[PDB]
């Protein structure tokens, strides 16, 4: 029994059950994962397509809006499903040959399965209704989704491994995930906000990942400087290796 | 239910995998076909609703008409008889003509400047510059036309269509690079779906 | 009884009677794209003005004083769908043509693009040009009747209609895309069939 | 296989091979390059013609007016001690004007409209002389686009008098605000920066793998 | 080997730095002088307040005022501080860059107001510096602005009567000031910054150590 | 050893400082406001020029000279706090100048209101009114020095300062408002105090 | 904590709810003073700075000193010596009469229209409509001085000041009634963290 067989076996059943516990009793979670995005996509189509218009007439909303809705809507769910991974199964882990991080990569990779179908989902009604889907540059694209999951990961694990015995920090982390919705540019491009607030939002690393996936995404997207990949690749390893260095050292202590 | 316990890993690894990796390959070393590119960026000035015009009459019909009655593009994009997918069948429709034409030359506009660059394909150089210079003369012709038929303006060239030494676009290895990424992509979710329908 | 029932029906019958009509009993309709605009000698009145009256009913009794298209679209006995049914109201005749007949604005560079169908394609041709014809006349029109309340102004060349894509003769017809109908039909019907056994379970458990 | 992977292998591979080979090839192997640094923008007697030479520095036809002129293809293949920034010889035009599009660097400055044009060479002397043949094909570019216009449109006397006049006038002139520099001493290669960095996150690297390893390791 | 950390870790990595530190900072360091004035550019405005930003940081303002002032024999002189002051054979670039940090050049976009603040070792050298720069930068303009017009019209009456007046002026909201105590450096925020550093840094080595040390 | 010892140090000590300085050791500082706008014969500009000369080290020094800033705001030996004290550095003499001179920009309406603190009133009054005519002077030789590059321009009076509200004469001083700072003082100490106690709490439970 | 318990509920009741309305019924009912109020509707036309120049000059000082000087108005409003609270007691300083000149003259302005709007109180209606003639006069006065001390522009008066019948300001049964509810709000918030401190 080699412990990368084991690792798999307990994966597996974990993944699975994630799975049936994330979707619906009646098989219905994919409804709902498809109506999340639908509704932004509306109420922001009805809300700022003329300010968009404004903007640049190089880009139609939909698309625009689209690939960069889905990856924050994916590094969000990382974020939240994985800081809840370890308090969720405290009766799973009386049974041996089980840990924490089991849990929390299970649910890490149910939520990319998910995040992927539905970004999919988006790509195929997107370019059945006439837009354009095709990335022209796959390969940063998909680097940049890699960086991306990484950092969401990371940081859902860091959050998991340090605020337990306080659920009362999970009460507060959600509050600070709204304004990052704002503050990420996602929804409006950044290239319409002024210069004098530009040195403090540089500082987010989903930012310049988005900005870097639309510009891999797109043809002839502007990029404007200081959006290196450089930044926010170095934050994601330095947090993932902290959060790996914290789950190591308080190992015993998760499992009760 | 009986065809998905029939079915397992190793056909699917070969059905998924290996077999589109033949294909592309195949294709891509031996049946693709070299497309050398031209590139020009022009402007319109005596003003952006000029440069939409131009954008218009770039990928129009007529302007297709009078370049195949200059040039014969028709003759020139069937043969590469090697490439099947590439090249231009004989006795196909017109409207597949507008739209081969449309992929072949790529026509992009940035939002600052109002600069429009062209790019056109061909299966020679020399063509391809000078299907780009006789767009070039025909948009300057119809702006002027356009201008005379009301009752001025020129067109402005910053960079004149270069001359390619070697093709660009029949990328072979980023894109088996890509196809790599993606058939990955698709087999692990593909695969995931079929291990959970399967222990149900 | 609804067990795989409602499933088959809801699945396969409107997909066979969908099929058995786009294979064979739809009829091809070629069409017609020209891309105009008006200039003078601001222009998005004239040609706001244009769009609202293309799709205007003073212009369709002209147009089928000129080329007579009630009777051309009365000519396909095979297509019972697509086909003007003779002796129908003027309403329901103005509805089918304005269904047949496409006009789309583009918001940036003032571009007005017509799309226009027809069972054959030097009709269609036909009746673009005689649509922009008629609407070169209509704009030099009002202002005639603007200057006309002198006479010097009352008859010059006000307005022009700038022609940036003259209508074009079709080969093939692009419409009415039977591949494309299909798959949407069976995507949308594989959806209603997903909600309507779902809450089929949901009120049968109960 | 995890059991294959031992500590020793691990330390050895990821962190000495690379940092071996990269502190061979930056401090036996590497050149250096200077680079000449100038700031401009164009005046009339706007933002356009300064955009059109933003898009006209890189283009294609002020590279083959530059090699016909100064020879670059001679000079950028000099270095033959480094591999990586060498132009190779026979190369394709396409891979020339790549090369020197990453050679020529050009920032755009919106709220002034300044363009930083930073040319590198690997002689102080080249990259001076290159970014003053680049401002001195700029202006000339510029002369003559706003020339071409006039020089096509040629009562009627008058009309071919404003003609000549507006063809042989000197109309859009850019002024210089920081002059080519000659520089003294080289600072694109980093060796010592880019050592640093790549210890760093090759430790960083191996921290994550090793932990990961033991991670997996822990299932008996 | 790894059964050497201890508490004395923490001394070390701690204090030997707040030490060195402190010591550097209390007797080794040396005084750095502030002039401030403040300025802008009037009979476009914004244009040539822009043109002036980047050109009192430019290499040739720098050759010009090394040829008035000799800034490299100045910045030279404090032996007793390695640390911020300009060593002797230093190249061009390294001069420029220091040259930039002993400047600084502050942009306020409501009122369109050029602040300029130099370091000195001196009081008297910092006056003279600012009102080396700020006579540089008129004359800058001036030079722009006769260039243009003279190359315009050495084809007028009218090039004749622009290329030789002063169409540029540099308004001088506030004339640089002589100090009398130095401004920089701050050493009781730099201590706090190199104090919080090193205890984050020193946080950092001991959960790896607490890490390695777990077999 | 914290206990209620912390407690009461951290609350009552403060406080206690406080309440013996500002009741008995602390001088009142009179106050004179003005409200003025600068008008030609656009507007903005001279208002932020007047806004950044009057914190500036020349017009303190003209002000020195005039009414001898430096030995009025030593005068009061009681309070070691906001005096003046001899003998200090030009750029603690600045900060000190700006703190007692506060000039407020009104966005809207273009209205510079400018409050001087001092020891007496009347000073308080003259100090205003010398601030204002020399900002006066100021905003007329920026022009001056603008047309000496012509003659008759040179001497005119380009601008002119509107006096909305001239300084005013105070009969009692409106800081320190001592009962504001002790409240305020009370309130934050007792956050302070709340917080100590709370992580103190969680370090003595580990 | 002994005395924690001893705030029961009857002294908590008296001393929150019943004494504060026997002084404010008290107080309202026989100490108050009526306050008459003159409305005036003002702008200024040959211009948002100039009727902010008048809304700031309405509120300074020097206006103040120039009513004191006209109508006298610290003796006014040290009549009501019935009114603790809302009468000028004498002595008082010059800030203190800057202040509650402020509080008696309401100055407001509409963003959509630029109109001024004016309420001045008094204890004598005659005095209230005289008070904001002399403000209106003045205003006049003001705005065509600093005209002429450049070297045109006059007000123009929607609505004069009307002579008030009934004061309308202190109202009783309003006052009373927000009373009610603030005190019966604070009355159950103390209430509840009484009893859960109390429970601890």
């Amino acid at each position: 029994r080699s412990p990368w067989q084991i690792q798999q076996a307990v994966l597996f059943a974990l993944f699975l059950r994630e799975l049936k516990t994330r979707l619906g009793g009646r098989w219905l979670g994919v409804f709902w994962v498809l109506l999340e995005p639908v509704a932004h996509i509306a109420v922001m189509t009805t809300l700022f397509s003329l300010a968009h218009r404004a903007a640049m007439p190089s880009i139609e909303y939909p698309v625009f809006l689209i690939t960069g809705l889905i990856p924050f809507f994916m590094f969000r769910g990382l974020v939240t499903r994985l800081m809840e991974a370890i308090d969720s199964n405290r009766g799973l882990f009386a049974y041996r040959q089980v840990k924490p991080i089991d849990t929390v990569i299970a649910r890490a990779m149910l939520e990319i399965s998910l995040q992927s179908i539905v970004y999919l989902i988006a790509l195929g009604t997107l370019g059945w209704l006439g837009f354009h889907f095709l990335p022209v540059r796959a390969l940063e694209l998909a680097g940049v989704s890699a960086v991306l999951i990484m950092l969401g990961a990371s940081l859902g694990l860091f959050f998991a491994v340090v605020t337990n015995e306080i659920p009362q920090a999970r009460a507060i982390v959600r509050i600070s995930l709204l304004p990052l919705y704002f503050v990420s540019g996602v929804i409006f491009p950044v290239h319409t906000i002024p210069p004098q607030y530009l040195p403090l939002l540089q500082l987010n690393p989903v930012l310049h990942l988005i900005e870097l996936s639309r510009a891999s995404f797109f043809p002839q997207y502007r990029v404007l400087q200081g959006i290196n990949l450089a930044y926010p690749a170095g934050f994601a390893l330095l947090s993932l290796f902290l959060a790996l260095m914290l789950y190591r050292l308080r190992r015993h202590q998760l499992a009760s | 239910m009986k065809l998905v316990s029939r079915l397992t890993a190793k056909r699917l690894q070969w059905a998924l995998v290996y077999l589109p990796m033949l294909v592309a390959t195949v294709y891509f070393l031996v049946f693709s076909a070299d497309r050398y590119v031209s590139e020009s960026v022009i402007t319109v000035r005596q003003s952006r609703e000029d440069t939409c015009y131009l954008q218009t009459y770039i990928h129009s019909m007529g302007l297709l008409q009078k370049l195949d009655q200059q040039l014969k593009l028709r003759e020139h994009f069937g043969t590469p008889l090697r490439d099947p997918l590439f090249r231009l069948w004989g006795g196909t429709s017109q409207e597949w003509f507008l739209e081969y034409y449309r992929s072949r030359v790529e026509v992009l506009m940035d939002d600052i400047c109002g600069l429009l660059t062209v790019r056109v394909q061909g299966f020679e150089p020399e063509f391809a510059q000078a299907l780009n210079r006789a767009i070039l003369e025909e948009s300057e012709r119809f702006v002027n036309e356009l201008s005379h038929r009301m009752a001025l303006k020129s067109l402005v060239v910053v960079e004149p269509p270069v001359l390619p030494e070697i093709a660009e676009y029949p990328r072979r290895w980023y894109n088996l690079a890509t196809l790599l990424v993606v058939c990955c992509l698709i087999y692990g979710v593909v695969s995931l779906v079929v291990a959970t329908i399967r222990d149900h």
